[PDB]
């Protein structure tokens, strides 16, 4: 079957959660090298 | 008017058949000009060599 | 939410740059070459597949 | 004239023999000519 | 403010990073170089391909073909220059595939793609990619198919990154987001990828988010050798598959050969049988139903003897 | 009385006349020789033969293959002398297909074939070949699968004979008798053949009584190049095919092409790759359907360089 | 159907002819080439 | 005409005759060549495909 | 002992998954030990 | 004596299948090493012919 008005909103919400913690993964990496390079210099 | 309509339905039918017989015969030509002239020209080619070796001696 | 006539023209440029791309495309690419190769062919030479 | 050459060597239940038939003579005349030397060897 | 942008990318160039590259080009050396999957063909295959100039590049090839989902005729032109490549290739049944690639600047590039299918309605594709190249990472943005006719977004939605996280450690990341229409869902996937690479080997992960992984290893065993092994294991039944091959690279010729954990032996040779000739034969064999796939292929380049003095354009962007 | 029989051969002799060889090589030159029919394969084929000895001929083959209608695996052994050839090939599902020829006199031999299908009951044949070779002629009497088991003659029973009626004209004929049980009656046919053959062309006529007709014509284009012609023509529907072929001998190659008013390409390349090895490519296209076949073969033969000093037996009647 | 008694006759008759006429055929063309030298001696 | 028994014990002979040639008639060569080539091979190169 | 290396490995539904993780640890120790040059360079 | 038949058939079956995996097993060897070892073999045969015309030089 089809969904309901609101399943829909379930939907479109859970893929949004995803993609936004995509975003947020990816702003980690970028900052990763900074924080990676530290422990080595603690070494 | 419509008797130009017809005419270039009439056009159009009679000249894709004739680009699709020129371009399947001009494939076909192609791909045995390939098949034989290929594996022919590697095989003369490599014999005169072996006859420029000889000649050589 | 959208508009009838809104979304039946738009669909309708998209089909017709669908066909100029069918169609243009390769000619296009072909003239880029032409006319600015080093040095230039010949027309036929163009497509020509190994002369 | 023409339509009797097409007839009976393309749209006809022996069209097949004909073909055949012409093809083997010409290819032998081909060969029997020296045509076939002169350009293959 | 600069205050701090200035000072944040000192730091930043100090830890000697470098670009990473492109996220499907991860396990490039393995899969590409090495492995025959992307050479493997059945049948009979000619390429002719003539090349008018070096600068800006044109050249145009004609392809004839007799074998498994190979189409019988290609024909194919390409023109290139180091801010744009413009290649478009066509069918004997009118399937044409386009290729637009345009350097913006030269860290920012714009990939268009078309499929037009005439005979059947099928997919009419259109790809719009954008690639940032920076300092120490690579971000890509793909939308195909994209629409907002129905008055919400429709189509496929690709996110890539790729970070350098140490000169020989790069981590990334790919997320997606569907939606065939507004009458159902929309779905997102995420993919993480990771690579660690030196001089004689490069190791490198697929990790799909729904269960799948894909493993690589590749090695130089000396100058002419290189080998590599690539695992695929689908846990969405469960299905693994792992392929090990070697590539030689002798004077005229490369051979490469590969087995897998499915019973499949495959081989490539290419040999340089004449200056502008080279003959390809590839070879699948399936041990466990004893069937063999034979490819036999000519490649024939007119056009470069002429255009020799010409250089090649740097950075076409292909 | 002798008196007469030594008058007659000797005005025999006077006429110049030779042995015209075999019915079934009437046509030898241009279907054998010059045509692919009998190289043509698909897929992969491997020839792996051992020789043992020139004299007695001793060797032993191993063949693998995967392709269209060819068995995964035949081992092969056969053993020659100048009086006697015993041949036998086994495959890889048991079915076994042997020879045995001997010569009871230097015109006299008598072939004895089996074949012999394990898995299927198929048919398990035994042909009976009796063939006499005279000053100007050749007679052949062959019974396949005869049986008087059940009261009365069954099987096949074909006789041939050829004459020599010029030193370049010979004539000769065939004739089949056969019932596949005593619940039916016998069927009869005659075959009509004849060859014109001089020392640059060849021409021959098969004239089957019911309506086929095979005519080839061959012709020597030089010391390096030879052509023939072949027609097949059924009017038992009516059909006919002419094929046309040459073949082309190199120094270490020969190559061979042929088209067909069938709209049927193929081309044959025998190349030897090494002083064992010999490699074969085989490439059939229908140009109706665009369909091609490929057959790529090698054949490696370890027994002659030890063998060289020792000479291959005289008359092995293979 | 099957063939009946006679029928098999004619059959069994009609494959025999055949047959006697091949060797007929056989033993002229055996003695043609004193005929075929003879023309030729004729000329 | 026939005979029944002579025509069961025939066929049987004609199966024990083509086991014999089905499992005998490959063995039977290589014992002709093994013992009559010249030089003579080895029992495990005589089955050796190149070495 | 030994049938728990074998029912794991060739007649269970996950059979296929440590194959080939078993095939790719052997295939990467073979090559990074060095065994792999030594053989096939 | 129907006790030595049954294991007559026992091994039958399982010395079939003993020579079924053996001669199976014994194809894929030898098609593997034919496959990878004869155009190897042409390969690397002639680079070493090109390695020696230059150390000719
Ligand atoms: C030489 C030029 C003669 C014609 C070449 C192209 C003209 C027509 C091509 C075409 O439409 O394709 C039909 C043919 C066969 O197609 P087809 O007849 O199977 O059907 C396709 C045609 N429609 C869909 C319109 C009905 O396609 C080709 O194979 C292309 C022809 C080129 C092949 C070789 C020429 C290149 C090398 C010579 C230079
Ligand atoms: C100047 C240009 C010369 C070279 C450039 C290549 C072709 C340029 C555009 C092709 C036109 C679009 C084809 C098309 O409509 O496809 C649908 C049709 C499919 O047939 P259909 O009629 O069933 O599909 C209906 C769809 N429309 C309405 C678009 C026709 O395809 C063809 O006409 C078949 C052949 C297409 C191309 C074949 C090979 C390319 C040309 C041959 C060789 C070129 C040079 C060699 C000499
Ligand atoms: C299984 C794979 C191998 C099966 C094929 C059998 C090997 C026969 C090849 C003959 C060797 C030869 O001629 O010697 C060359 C030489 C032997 O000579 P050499 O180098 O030791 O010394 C000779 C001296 N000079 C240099 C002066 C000539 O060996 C090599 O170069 C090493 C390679 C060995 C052969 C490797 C075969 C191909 C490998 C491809 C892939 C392998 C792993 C990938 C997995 C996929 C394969 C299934
Ligand atoms: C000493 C002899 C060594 C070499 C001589 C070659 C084989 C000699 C005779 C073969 C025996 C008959 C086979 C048979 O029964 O077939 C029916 C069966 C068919 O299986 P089936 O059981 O379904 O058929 C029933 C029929 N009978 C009762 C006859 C068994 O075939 C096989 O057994 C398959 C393999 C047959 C041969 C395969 C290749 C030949 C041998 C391999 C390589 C040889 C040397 C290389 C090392
Ligand atoms: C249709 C058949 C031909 C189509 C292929 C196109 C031909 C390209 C071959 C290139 C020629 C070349 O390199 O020159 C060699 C030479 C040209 O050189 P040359 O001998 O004239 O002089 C050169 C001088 N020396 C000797 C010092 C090098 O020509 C020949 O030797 C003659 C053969 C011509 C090519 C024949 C092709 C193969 C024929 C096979 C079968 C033909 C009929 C049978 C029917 C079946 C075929 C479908
Ligand atoms: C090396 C010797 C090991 C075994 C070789 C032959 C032994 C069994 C052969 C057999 O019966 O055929 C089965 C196999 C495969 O058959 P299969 O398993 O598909 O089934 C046939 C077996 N029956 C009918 C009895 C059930 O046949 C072959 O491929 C023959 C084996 C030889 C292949 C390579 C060896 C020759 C070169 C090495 C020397
Ligand atoms: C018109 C259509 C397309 C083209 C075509 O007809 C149809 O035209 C034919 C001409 C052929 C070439 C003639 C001569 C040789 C030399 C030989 O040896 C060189 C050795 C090298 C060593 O470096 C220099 O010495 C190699 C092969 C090659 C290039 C032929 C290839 C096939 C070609 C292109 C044929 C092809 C089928
Ligand atoms: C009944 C069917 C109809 C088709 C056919 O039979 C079957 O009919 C035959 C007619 C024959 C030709 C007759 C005469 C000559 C002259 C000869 O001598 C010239 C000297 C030469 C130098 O050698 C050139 O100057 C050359 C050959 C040629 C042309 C014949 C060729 C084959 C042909 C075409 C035959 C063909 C196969
Ligand atoms: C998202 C996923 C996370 C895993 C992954 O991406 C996907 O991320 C990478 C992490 C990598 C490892 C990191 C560091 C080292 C140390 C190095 O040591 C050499 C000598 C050295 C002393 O150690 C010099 O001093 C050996 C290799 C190893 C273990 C890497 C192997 C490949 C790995 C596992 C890569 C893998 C593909
Ligand atoms: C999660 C996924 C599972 C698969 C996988 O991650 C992704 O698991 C990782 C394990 C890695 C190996 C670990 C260590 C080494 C030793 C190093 O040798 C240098 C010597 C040095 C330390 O020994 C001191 O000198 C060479 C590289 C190698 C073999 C790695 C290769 C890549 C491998 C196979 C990775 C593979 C891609
Ligand atoms: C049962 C069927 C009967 C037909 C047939 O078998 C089948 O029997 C053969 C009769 C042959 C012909 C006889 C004689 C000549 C004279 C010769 O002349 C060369 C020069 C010469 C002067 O003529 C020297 O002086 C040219 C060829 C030709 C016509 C023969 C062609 C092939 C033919 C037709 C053969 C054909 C295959
Ligand atoms: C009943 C079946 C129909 C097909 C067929 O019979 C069987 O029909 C025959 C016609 C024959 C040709 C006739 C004449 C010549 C001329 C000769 O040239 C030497 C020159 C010489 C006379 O011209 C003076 O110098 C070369 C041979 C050739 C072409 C014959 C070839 C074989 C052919 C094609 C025969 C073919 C097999
Ligand atoms: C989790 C999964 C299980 C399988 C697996 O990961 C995936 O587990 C890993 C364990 C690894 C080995 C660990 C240590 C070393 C020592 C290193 O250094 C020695 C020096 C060398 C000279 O260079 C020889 O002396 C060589 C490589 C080796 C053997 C690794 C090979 C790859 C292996 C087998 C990996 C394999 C792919
Ligand atoms: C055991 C099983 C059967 C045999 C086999 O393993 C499996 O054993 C391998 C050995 C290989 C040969 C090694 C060396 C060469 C030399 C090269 O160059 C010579 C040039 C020539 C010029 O005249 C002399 O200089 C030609 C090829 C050849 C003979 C190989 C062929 C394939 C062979 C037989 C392989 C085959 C797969």
């Amino acid at each position: 079957p089809q969904p309901s008005p609101e399943e829909l909103r379930a939907a479109e919400a859970e893929a949004a959660s995803t993609i936004q913690r995509a975003i947020a993964t990816a702003a980690v990496l970028y900052l990763a090298p900074f924080i990676v390079d530290a422990v080595y210099k603690m070494f | 008017r419509g008797w130009i309509y017809h005419k270039y339905e009439q056009t159009t039918s009679a000249v894709r058949k004739a680009l699709s017989f020129a371009g399947r015969a001009a494939w076909t030509v192609s791909v045995t000009a390939l098949l034989v002239g290929v594996p022919f020209s590697l095989a003369y080619g490599e014999d005169q060599q072996y006859a420029a070796m000889e000649q050589e001696q | 939410l959208g508009a009838d006539s809104k979304q039946e023209r738009i669909s309708k440029l998209i089909e017709i740059s669908r066909v100029v791309i069918h169609y243009g495309y390769l000619p296009m690419i072909l003239y880029l070459g032409y006319t600015r190769s080093e040095p230039k062919p010949s027309i036929i030479r163009l497509l020509s597949p190994l002369s | 004239p023409i339509t009797g050459a097409y007839n009976a060597l393309f749209v006809s239940e022996n069209a097949s023999i004909v073909r055949s038939v012409v093809a083997f003579g010409l290819a032998v005349t081909f060969l029997a000519s020296g045509w076939a030397e002169a350009i293959l060897s | 403010l600069s205050d701090l942008y200035d000072a944040f990318q000192e730091r930043r160039q100090k830890l000697g990073l470098s670009n990473p590259g492109l996220v499907e080009n991860i396990a490039k050396e393995v899969q590409r170089d090495v492995l025959t999957t992307n050479l493997m063909f059945s049948g009979l295959r000619a390429d002719l391909t003539k090349a008018f100039s070096l600068n800006p590049l044109f050249q145009v090839s004609h392809q004839f073909a007799m074998g498994e989902r190979l189409s019988p005729y290609t024909f194919a032109a390409l023109y290139g220059t180091s801010k744009m490549f413009a290649q478009g290739n066509i069918d004997d049944q009118g399937n044409l595939s386009t290729t637009f690639n345009y350097r913006w600047t030269p860290s920012f590039t714009t990939k268009t793609r078309f499929q037009i299918t005439p005979g059947a309605t099928g997919q009419d594709m259109a790809q719009f990619e954008h690639e940032y190249s920076g300092a120490d990472f690579t971000a890509t943005i793909k939308a195909l198919n994209p629409s907002f006719l129905e008055g919400g977004l429709t189509g496929i939605f690709v996110g890539q990154y790729l970070q350098s996280i140490t000169p020989k450690l790069s981590l990334g990341l790919e997320a997606v987001w569907q939606r065939a229409g507004l009458t159902q869902g929309p779905d997102t996937a995420i993919s993480y990828v990771g690579r660690y690479k030196t001089e004689n080997w490069i190791a490198s992960a697929q990790l799909q988010a729904q269960g799948a992984l894909n493993a690589s290893y590749w090695q130089r065993l000396g100058e002419k050798v290189q080998a590599g092994v690539d695992m695929t294991l689908s846990v969405n039944t469960k299905e693994g598959i792992t392929t090990f091959g070697a590539k030689y690279d002798f004077r005229m010729s490369t051979f490469r050969a590969q087995i897998d954990t499915k019973g499949k032996l495959s081989c490539v040779l290419e040999k340089r049988v004449a200056a502008p000739v080279m003959m390809t034969f590839a070879a699948d064999v399936d041990h466990f139903t004893q069937q063999a796939k034979v490819g036999v292929g000519i490649s024939i380049e007119a056009g470069g003897e002429e255009l020799q003095d010409q250089q090649p354009a740097p950075n076409i962007p292909f």
